[PDB]
RNA sequence: GCUUGUGACGGCCCGUGAAAAUCCACAGGAAGGAAUAGUUUUCAUGCCAGGUCGUACUGAUAACCGCAGCAGGUCUCCAAG
RNA sequence: GAUGGGGAAGCUCCGUUUCAAAGGCCUGAUUUUAUGCAGGCCACCAUCGAAAGGGAAUCCGGUUAAGAUUCCGGAACCUGG
């Protein structure tokens, strides 16, 4: 089966965001104008949080637990596609080719997508999306 | 239970450092 | 043209040193000299780099080998005998 | 034997020599049987390995490297992954492949 | 040793505290071909170093000589 | 008379060993829980060249298991070993080429190189380029081992004494001819000043014992007392026998 | 052919008391000191001159900021592109080896 | 073209052709952290200070050694038709 | 080439990391006020040895009976505050 899929979990390999976790929201693949190759919308994570212990409570549990999100255009060529699975209807819409090429427009979905995964988080779902990839 | 999580370490040759035992049998007076 | 007709290589020492161990030059500086197939990349890329040391122009791993050639006939042998004596215990 | 079975498939059916044509292939899910030659690199091997179990393709291991491989598919130049996208002539799923 | 293309700029340096000195030079150059132009270079002296300008224009060296402050000593030449 | 020449050496003034750009003394891991017990890994950074000496050096890298870092070995790199692999070491370890293993664990006709005297000591016998021992049967009692050494002779060694496998890099340096001087004055330049040599029947009679004559010519008998001393030693010491060998070479 | 001298008083050639020749505004030939040239940094893991870094003699990299000594990546200064790339790849194929390698072993001594 | 510097290459070895001070970067996440303001002096500008000893001339058929203003001896850079 | 040690009737010889109890540093917590404890590492352990090896940073134009990359005029750059 073709596994390049809305709900998918992968590994970035190049640039800025190399070895993080992403999710492939809109799979654009026969080509285009702009962009002419293989292309995929993602929206993952930059800054991981830290680990949380029985000794902290409260306060430093909410500054361990901040989570800093991103979201990019990336190539097939530069992604590790993985059988770990994670759901997209918290924000399919949200995020688009008209979303980017505009400045202003990429921070409302980055407050939305923070917002997905922080519920996520808290409350065990998907631990190996918040666990850093240690190399 | 709710966020941190139980992942042991294995102190058992070439793998994970020696942790801090007693080593009051061995120190050259 | 061919320039020589048996010297070859041993030619830039003229005729100093004895046939003979001109001859026994020539045989060994033939082999250290030539290219030798890598094990890993597979390409004529091998060449010495100081006795004993073996490199892959591409690839990069470097090999443990012979002084003037990259095997010889007493690992060739040895070869087989660290294989064959471990038979007995893992098969 | 395996060379009695590529060599039917090179001059009727179709094929993709190299490794970054096969996971271009094996992504798409063009791929029928992929091989792999012995001296290819292990890092690439399992990567292969885990491509191939998420595409769902089987994996032969080809006896000797890339140079006889060549010879194999009847190609002058080593090739170290062979992707079989169109199986022609020959029956490569069925058999030991 | 460092120079200044913007015109907008410069006149903000004519009033950074340490710049006291100030200097007007008039050149003689040509260009194109046939006759010649008349040439000024406005330089200040800060701390670190000289920040100067170049202006072809012999129209808008007029109006630059007229804005400037008052105690900053400006030597001709 | 003087003092001889061979009398001079002792104190080491122009006779110590030139060594600016050597690598290191190139002995193995010291001996610890882990390499008595199970095993343990490391990898091989790099092989290298070393100075005044026929074979090659194997940089290879442990991790430290009481306290978080690396530490770097020298080992005497053998004939089959190439950079990135992993060497494993201790006493539950494969047979393989390579790996660094107690004698007791070995079988019979293995062939092992850069082996220890007694346990502990960190390298003794087979150092040189194409060089080995090969062990010749066991003894459960006592844990003593019976091996084969270079020259022939056969010794019965501790099974608890290490030794990496196979034969030692650079084999065969001995078969082409230097040809010239210049090849044996630039060998020597990085050991020791012990070249070129003089004849002691081409010197005065203050010099040697073998000075002096009309002709040159020794004079007494060369074969010398084991029980001589220092400045009569000259020639052919302890010779039970001498001459151009005939019959059946080698020890049996 | 006007001929020229030294500039300090180590008169024999070295390494560290090179020279090159300059014309003057006064209208003369002069000697002129040259400092010795920077090397590339390396990459710590293949020995890869490695790209977005300036070449400078070692102390200089203390006077200039943080954008001209490194890259916006995991292992700024440090790896170059594809060494990176591979160790990312590597650990995450391993660690995926890990959880198929405990899930089998797990089921090994399970049905025995 | 001459002198010199540099770049990618190629030959040669049983010769594979110093070390240390010093300076940087990364991995790591200790600690400190925000909205009426902190963090930045690895961005720009601005203020202060930088001791001690040597520094003249010869460097050779007259300033050095050779009993001397001795046909000897004494390391090195620049180089016109 | 000292030390700790060991030789030597002694002037002294050996040895330099050795069979030795071998020495330094960062924050705070403070608001008797100067550091009382919080705890972390480090075992690196004298020192001398290059006016051609390594090494932070300077240029032009003027000037004297005899000094200059050192003075004067201009324009710079480092290092520590
Ligand atoms: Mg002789
Ligand atoms: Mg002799
Ligand atoms: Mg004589
Ligand atoms: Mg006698
Ligand atoms: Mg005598
Ligand atoms: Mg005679
Ligand atoms: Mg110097
Ligand atoms: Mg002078
Ligand atoms: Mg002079
Ligand atoms: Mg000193
Ligand atoms: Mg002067």
């Amino acid at each position: 089966a073709k596994f390049l899929k809305a709900g998918k979990v992968a590994v970035v390999v190049r640039g800025r965001y190399a070895g993080k976790k992403v999710v492939i929201v809109k799979p654009h693949d026969e080509g285009s104008k702009s962009h002419p190759f293989g292309h995929a919308l993602v929206a993952g994570i930059e800054r991981y949080p830290l680990k949380v212990t029985k000794k902290h409570g409260a306060k430093k549990v909410a500054k361990r637990t901040k989570i800093k999100p991103f979201i990019k255009v990336v190539n097939y060529n530069h992604l590790l596609p993985t059988r770990y699975t994670l759901d997209v209807e918290a924000f399919k819409s949200v995020v688009s080719t008209e979303t980017f090429e505009q400045p202003s427009q990429r921070e409302e979905a980055k407050k939305v997508v923070k917002k997905a995964f922080e519920e996520r988080h808290q409350a065990g779902k998907n631990q190996w999306f918040f666990s850093k990839l240690r190399f | 239970n709710p966020l941190t999580h139980s992942t042991p370490k294995n102190f058992g040759i070439g793998q994970a450092v020696q942790p801090k035992r007693n080593l009051s049998r061995y120190v050259k007076w | 043209a061919k320039r020589t007709k048996k010297v070859g290589i041993t030619g830039k020492y003229g005729v100093r040193y004895g046939s003979s161990l001109r001859r026994q030059v020539k045989k060994l500086e033939i082999q250290q000299h030539a290219r030798y197939d890598c094990s890993f990349c597979g390409k004529k890329t091998v060449k010495r780099g100081a006795a004993g040391i073996w490199t892959c122009s591409c690839c990069k791993k470097t090999v443990a080998g012979g002084a003037y050639t990259v095997s010889t006939a007493a690992a060739a042998t040895v070869r087989s005998t660290i294989r064959r004596l471990r038979e007995m215990v893992e098969a | 034997s395996i060379n009695q079975k590529l060599a039917l498939v090179i001059k009727s059916g179709k094929y993709t020599l190299g490794y970054k044509s096969t996971v271009k292939s094996l992504r798409q899910g063009k791929s029928k049987l992929i091989i792999i030659a012995a001296n290819t690199p292990v890092l690439r091997k399992s990567e292969l390995e885990y491509y191939a179990m998420l595409s769902k393709t089987k994996v032969y291991y080809f006896q000797g490297g890339n140079n006889e491989l060549g010879t194999a598919v009847g190609k002058l130049f080593r090739v170290g992954v062979v992707s079989i996208l169109e199986a022609g002539d020959s029956d490569i799923l069925t058999t030991l492949a | 040793a460092r120079e200044i293309t913007d015109i907008k700029q410069f006149l903000e340096l004519t009033r950074r505290a340490d710049v006291k000195t100030a200097t007007v030079k008039i050149n003689k150059k040509l260009n194109k071909a046939g006759k010649p132009f008349r040439q000024t270079k406005f330089k200040v002296r800060g701390s670190s170093s000289l920040y100067t300008l170049v202006i072809n224009d012999a129209g808008k060296a007029k109006k630059l000589i007229q804005s400037l402050p008052p105690t900053l000593k400006v030597n001709r030449l | 008379g003087r003092v001889i020449r061979n009398q001079r050496k002792g104190a080491g003034s122009i006779f110590t060993s030139h060594t600016r750009l050597r690598q290191g003394a190139a002995k193995l891991r010291t001996l610890d829980y882990a390499e008595r017990h199970g095993y343990i890994r490391g990898i091989v950074k790099q092989i290298v060249h070393d100075s005044g000496r026929g074979a090659p050096l194997a940089k290879v890298v442990f991790r430290d298991p009481y306290k978080y870092r690396l530490r770097e070995e020298i080992f005497i790199a053998n004939e089959g070993v190439h950079t990135g692999q992993f060497i494993y070491a201790g006493k539950k370890a494969s047979l393989n080429v390579g790996n660094v293993l107690p004698l007791g664990s070995v079988p019979e006709g293995t062939i092992v190189s850069n082996v220890e005297e007694k346990p502990g000591d960190r390298g003794a016998l087979a150092r040189a380029s194409g060089n080995y021992v090969i062990i010749i049967g066991h003894n459960p009692d006592e844990n003593k081992t019976r091996v084969r050494l270079p020259s022939g002779a056969k010794k019965v060694i501790s099974s608890d004494a290490r030794g990496v496998i196979g034969v030692i890099a650079g084999g065969g340096r001995v078969d082409k001819p230097l040809l010239k001087a210049g090849r044996a004055f630039h060998k020597y330049r990085l050991k020791r000043n012990s070249w070129p040599k003089t004849r002691g029947v081409a010197m005065n009679p203050v010099d040697h014992p073998h000075g002096g004559g009309n002709h040159q010519h020794i004079g007494k008998a060369s074969t010398i007392s084991r029980g001589a001393v220092s400045g009569q030693k000259a020639g052919l010491i302890a010779a039970r026998r001498t001459g151009l060998l005939r019959g059946s070479q080698k020890t049996q | 052919a006007q001929r020229v001298t030294f500039r300090r008083r180590n008169p024999y050639n070295t390494r560290s008391n090179k020279i090159k020749v300059v014309k003057t505004p006064g209208g003369i030939l002069r000697a002129q000191h040259v400092k010795k040239l920077a090397t590339r940094p390396k990459c710590g893991d293949c020995g890869s001159a490695l790209q977005g870094i300036s070449t400078l003699r070692p102390r200089q990299y203390a006077t200039v900021s943080k954008t001209h000594k490194t890259v916006s990546r995991a292992y700024g200064g440090s790896r170059c592109a594809n060494c990176v790339k591979e160790r990312i790849i590597r650990a995450f194929l391993i660690e995926e080896q890990k959880i198929v390698k405990k899930v089998v072993k797990e089921q090994t001594e399970a049905a025995k």
